[PDB]
């Protein structure tokens, strides 16, 4: 369809191996930007400790809690708690969860995120359920009680993005790489006996020709074709985190159309 | 204390392969580095996450008050 | 207790405008825009696009102080084009050059088995 | 209803004023612990 | 002689001799309890004496310091006084 150019090397729930072409470098690398700390995000932001028992201090825990993934799929349908016109937080922005966990048996007691119960009303958007991957349906380890220790929590889930606070961030790590073959030569490899011998060659130097020994240096091509790869945190699907990313960056351009409108 | 819900440089997801991490060494008896790679595992700073750290509330959870 | 809101680093405080036109006058035809609340994102961006335009002098951006959320973006035009059209003929073009990319993803995101 | 002081050992909650001396039931240990407010207390999860 | 010390919350009384913080948050132990946030110059350890009715002897939280209160103690010393230890997380 002209323009940006996708194509899928591998596919699966948590990471998207594919190759972007026909684009400038600023681009490419402002969506790499984007997708780590501007898209849209539920996580616990407020901690209310009722009992706590256990051999971990509040903000240690609390801490934790809102690291803990939550389901973001509708996160476009929960406005942000600043901008909501209630008092403090409600269900049009916010979701509230608890955790309650005592020490009953003998062994120690693990409290996971599965632990945890949504109380306020979901009104039928997939948003606020503690994300699980492990094959136990477990999810995260957030605390452990020794029989008689007790944990009494309330926590109220917010929409924020990783500018803020990493915590909000939808993404993982985000593979990046351009021109396997240094053929524009943007950068100078270090070396003892051979720069070819002694750096490891790239997965992506197949997906690509080789440059031809005589051929004086193309000192006309550009940086187009990078070989990408984002890994979802599960908060959010991972061809989502993409193209999500791509209608963020698409707004704030936007954003300043507007604002020369107004101006 | 207790396993990192996140690893520090990256964010992945990591405080929920304590238990198998631990499993994958005793009841498998497999080698450190070849447990973490199963988990998942291949960047060196979410490898290190695991690998290095500390599960001290064990010897916390051992006192009484 | 000195560091600064998390928040300030995207929300306009109160007085505050998202872009700030100011004319050059070490030049002619040039501007100097603050954008307020946005970092190498946009700066980077907005200047690697305004500089596919061959009607452009001059274009850059740089961000005076990393503790501050703003960078100034500085064009310059030949007679005639205004410098505020090229700032909105990239904007569009990068709007539509990621619309374009935002279908052709969803479109091979498709035909995968996994 | 209510336990102002909590032992250190026992952790039998206890709740005395002055001239009450400073010691807890059964256990002679003279040392005993604040216990927690009600007034719930709230957090950042940053 | 007759010349002791009281954990509790002063309020002035012939002597105003008090200290710039805010014992708003001492119970009537004189002790702030665990859970309770403190800042600022607070007062975590109200005190009082009479020398030969009130002269405030509490003691504050440290200026350029600020947490919450993670335990309070009542002891006795070797000899019989009370002993008051209050540790701030
Ligand atoms: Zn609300
Ligand atoms: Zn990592
Ligand atoms: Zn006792």
């Amino acid at each position: 369809e002209e323009g940006p150019q996708v194509k899928i090397r591998e596919a699966s729930k948590d990471n998207v191996d594919f190759i972007l072409s026909n684009v400038d470098l600023a681009m490419a690398n402002s969506l790499r930007r984007v997708m780590i700390a501007e898209i849209p995000t539920l996580a616990i932001d407020s901690v209310e400790v009722e009992t706590n028992t256990t051999v971990l201090a509040d903000e240690f825990i609390a801490h934790r809690l809102g690291l803990i993934p939550l389901q973001s799929m509708d996160i476009e349908q929960l406005e942000y708690s600043r901008d909501c016109f209630c008092e403090d937080h409600c269900d049009k922005c916010s979701v509230v969860l608890t955790l309650q966990a005592f020490g009953e048996s003998e062994s120690t007691t693990n409290v996971y995120s599965k632990d945890l119960v949504i109380v306020s009303n979901l009104m039928g958007r997939n948003i606020g359920h503690p994300i699980i991957q492990d094959k136990e349906g477990n999810g995260v380890l957030i605390c452990k009680l020794r029989k008689g220790q007790e944990l009494k929590l309330t926590c109220v889930a917010k929409k924020g993005i990783a500018k803020e606070h990493a915590k909000w961030g939808p993404a993982a790590a985000i593979e990046f790489e351009y021109d396997p073959w240094n053929k524009l030569k943007h950068t100078d490899y270090w070396y003892e006996q051979d720069s070819a011998k002694e750096w490891p060659q790239s997965k992506n130097c197949e997906y690509e020709d080789p440059p031809n020994e005589g051929d004086p240096f193309d000192y006309k091509a550009q940086a187009d074709t990078f070989y990408m790869n984002v890994e979802s945190v599960g908060s959010i699907p991972v061809d989502q985190v993409v193209v999500r990313g791509i209608d963020t960056l698409q707004k704030k351009v936007a954003s300043i159309l507007l604002a020369l409108t107004q101006m | 204390m207790i396993v990192p819900v996140r690893c520090f440089s990256c964010g992945k997801v990591v405080g929920d392969k304590w238990e198998s991490y631990l499993n994958l060494l005793q009841e498998d008896e497999l080698d450190e580095g070849t447990a973490l790679s199963r988990l998942g595992l291949k960047r060196y700073c979410c490898r290190r996450m695991i690998l290095t750290h500390v599960d001290l509330i064990e010897k916390f959870l051992r006192y009484n008050p | 207790m000195n560091a600064p809101d998390r928040f300030e680093l995207f929300l306009l405080g109160e007085g505050e405008s998202k872009l700030k036109i100011d004319p050059d006058t070490k030049a002619p035809n040039a501007v100097v825009i603050t954008f307020e609340k946005e970092d190498h994102t946009l700066g980077n961006l907005i200047r690697a696009e305004l500089l596919n335009d061959r009607k452009v002098l001059f274009a850059a951006y740089k961000v005076e102080h990393p503790f501050f959320a703003r960078f100034k973006l500085r064009i310059q035009t030949t007679e005639g084009y205004d410098p505020k059209d090229a700032l909105k003929n990239a904007c569009n073009s990068i709007i539509n050059k990621l619309g374009a990319l935002k279908t052709n993803f969803e479109t091979e995101w498709n035909l995968q088995t996994l | 209803a209510t336990l102002k002081y909590i032992c250190a050992e026992c952790s039998s909650k206890l709740s005395l004023s002055r001239t009450d001396a400073v010691r807890c039931k059964d256990c002679g240990h003279r040392i005993l612990l604040k216990a927690r407010t009600k007034r719930l207390v709230q957090f950042e999860a940053r | 002689m007759s010349i002791t010390e009281t954990f509790e919350k002063p309020q002035r009384t012939n002597t105003l001799r008090m200290k710039h913080g805010t014992y708003d948050k001492l119970d009537d132990d004189g002790l702030i309890a665990p859970g309770v946030r403190v800042s600022g110059e607070d007062v975590i350890i109200g005190k009082t004496t009479p020398i030969s009715s009130k002269r405030d002897a509490s003691t504050p939280l440290r200026s350029t310091e600020n947490g919450i209160v993670d335990q309070v103690l009542v002891t006795t010393n070797q000899d019989g006084l009370k002993f008051v230890k209050v540790r701030v997380r």
